[PDB]
């Protein structure tokens, strides 16, 4: 492999910050960024050291060159938007033999706000359980009673954000449900477990 | 906002070729790079880094040309195209605002051999022997025919046609044939 680049998964509007380490002997002359798009891609800036750094007036005040060097080169959004989610190629020209490519791909994500309303009356009880994320969330019961009355609802917002809801009436806590109810949330490959206990006496 | 130009560029053997860089003046330019992949040889490249005007090729055995002015981009050039020259051309342009790209899909075209006479029992024979791309032969009117293609080696086609009329009020037929190279019209006088 010729030039070294990992993908990039960040949070949304913070710093993001993507790189390439070109593996070669031969030092090329001038490196060059760009927004891999439908139609041709964009010239978003370049670093030589006849030039220096030259950012394009559309990324003017967006990205820097956070690592300067033909070798090594790594961009930088200072502030990431929907619109800076997407895959960029760093160029790497060298004189006297072609180009080398990197493509790393930046995608962006905000963390879950989970709501858990739990609501007890005579004798039984209704959970309801929402998630706000993105990517949208799972939502799925493991204190489970294999019967029960159950839906979940998800909404999607102009943020970019998706909202799930699972609403569970339990009827009686006896065959029901365990001595735990658990609302578990994946997100991204990654499940929480929101237990709710009771403790009475004697 | 153009930074790429892909183009497919036909060229008749024998006759001129001539592929131009992006755009740029040559005072801005960094680095300017031809990339030659022809049939059944590898990726290969003619650079000129502008501001020492230094070349280097690994080119050689290809058979093109680059031409090169004061204050103009370098040129490709091909005076008479043969077979060999098809394939991919690519002007790589860089300039401190970035990188740009004309590619060319350069394919070649042979005009085919066209050979046409009547023959025995009302028919007739019409045949464009190792075009490229293949051409097409019609007749009209509409007689009994039979047509067939035969590709050669070298990437040539043969479409050979012969055909008949019955006894009635058909005296005069025409040959079409039609070929990127310029359609043609045959007439035949029957038997
Ligand atoms: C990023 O920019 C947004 C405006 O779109 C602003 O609301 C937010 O506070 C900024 N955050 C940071 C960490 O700079
Ligand atoms: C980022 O680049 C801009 C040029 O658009 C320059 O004004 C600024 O100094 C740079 N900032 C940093 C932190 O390097
Ligand atoms: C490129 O990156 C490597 C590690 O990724 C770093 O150690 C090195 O300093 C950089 N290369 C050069 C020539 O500076
Ligand atoms: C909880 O349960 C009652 C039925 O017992 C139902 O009518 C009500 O809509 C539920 N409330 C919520 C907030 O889901
Ligand atoms: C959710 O509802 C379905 C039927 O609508 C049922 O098969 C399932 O058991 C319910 N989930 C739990 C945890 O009881
Ligand atoms: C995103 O903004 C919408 C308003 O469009 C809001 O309802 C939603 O809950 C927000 N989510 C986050 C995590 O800010
Ligand atoms: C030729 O044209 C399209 C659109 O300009 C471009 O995306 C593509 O990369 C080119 N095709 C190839 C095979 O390089
Ligand atoms: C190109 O390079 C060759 C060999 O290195 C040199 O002799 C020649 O002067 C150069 N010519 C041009 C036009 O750049
Ligand atoms: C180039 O020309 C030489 C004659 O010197 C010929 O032998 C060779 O086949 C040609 N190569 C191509 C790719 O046309
Ligand atoms: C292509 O092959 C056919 C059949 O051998 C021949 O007639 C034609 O002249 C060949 N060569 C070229 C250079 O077109
Ligand atoms: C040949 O005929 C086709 C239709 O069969 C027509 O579109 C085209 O104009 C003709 N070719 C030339 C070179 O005139």
């Amino acid at each position: 492999v010729e030039v070294v680049t990992q993908d990039e998964r960040k949070a949304l509007h913070t710093t993001a910050s993507l790189r390439c380490s070109l593996k070669t002997s031969q030092e090329p002359l001038i490196v060059t960024w760009q927004k891999k798009k439908a139609v041709s891609p964009e010239n978003m800036v370049t670093y030589s050291k006849t030039h220096g750094v030259v950012i394009q007036p559309a990324y003017k005040d967006r990205i820097n060159v956070t690592e300067l060097g033909l070798w090594n080169s790594s961009i930088t959004f200072w502030n990431t938007t929907l619109e800076d989610e997407g895959c960029y190629m760093c160029l790497f020209n060298t004189f006297g033999s072609q180009k080398v490519s990197g493509t790393a791909c930046l995608t962006l994500y905000v963390q879950p706000i989970v709501h858990l309303h739990y609501n007890y009356f005579e004798d039984h009880l209704n959970i309801t359980c929402s998630a706000t994320a993105r990517p949208a969330p799972a939502i799925s019961w493991k204190g489970t009673g294999t019967g029960i009355e159950n839906s979940t609802e998800s909404h999607f917002h102009s943020n970019g954000t998706t909202s799930v809801t699972s609403i569970l009436r339990v009827k009686d806590p006896k065959t029901q449900v365990g001595k735990e109810v658990i609302c578990q949330v994946l997100y991204l490959g990654n499940v929480i477990d929101y237990k709710q206990s009771l403790d009475k006496g004697s | 906002p153009l930074t790429q130009v892909n183009t497919t560029v036909s060229v008749q053997i024998g006759t001129k070729a001539l592929l131009c860089c992006f755009s740029i003046p040559l005072t801005k330019a960094v680095l300017i790079t031809w990339i030659i992949k022809l049939r059944g040889l590898p990726s290969c490249t003619i650079a000129y880094k502008v501001d020492t005007k230094t070349n280097e090729t690994s080119c050689l055995g290809r058979n093109i040309t680059w031409a090169s002015t004061p204050d103009h981009s370098p040129e490709l050039q091909i005076s008479a195209v043969t077979l060999q020259h098809e394939g991919t051309y690519t002007c790589e342009t860089v300039t401190p605002e970035g990188n740009f790209e004309k590619n060319y899909d350069l394919q070649v075209l042979v005009p085919p051999e066209v050979t046409y006479f009547p023959e025995k029992n009302r028919s007739a024979v019409c045949e464009a022997m190792a075009g490229k791309p293949a051409a097409q032969i019609s007749w009209s009117p509409d007689g009994d025919c039979v047509t067939t293609s035969e590709s050669h080696s070298n990437g040539t086609v043969t479409v050979r046609s012969t055909c008949h009329w019955e006894q009635n009020n058909v005296s005069d037929v025409s040959c079409i044939v039609s070929h990127l190279t310029g359609n043609q019209s045959l007439s035949i006088e029957l038997g």
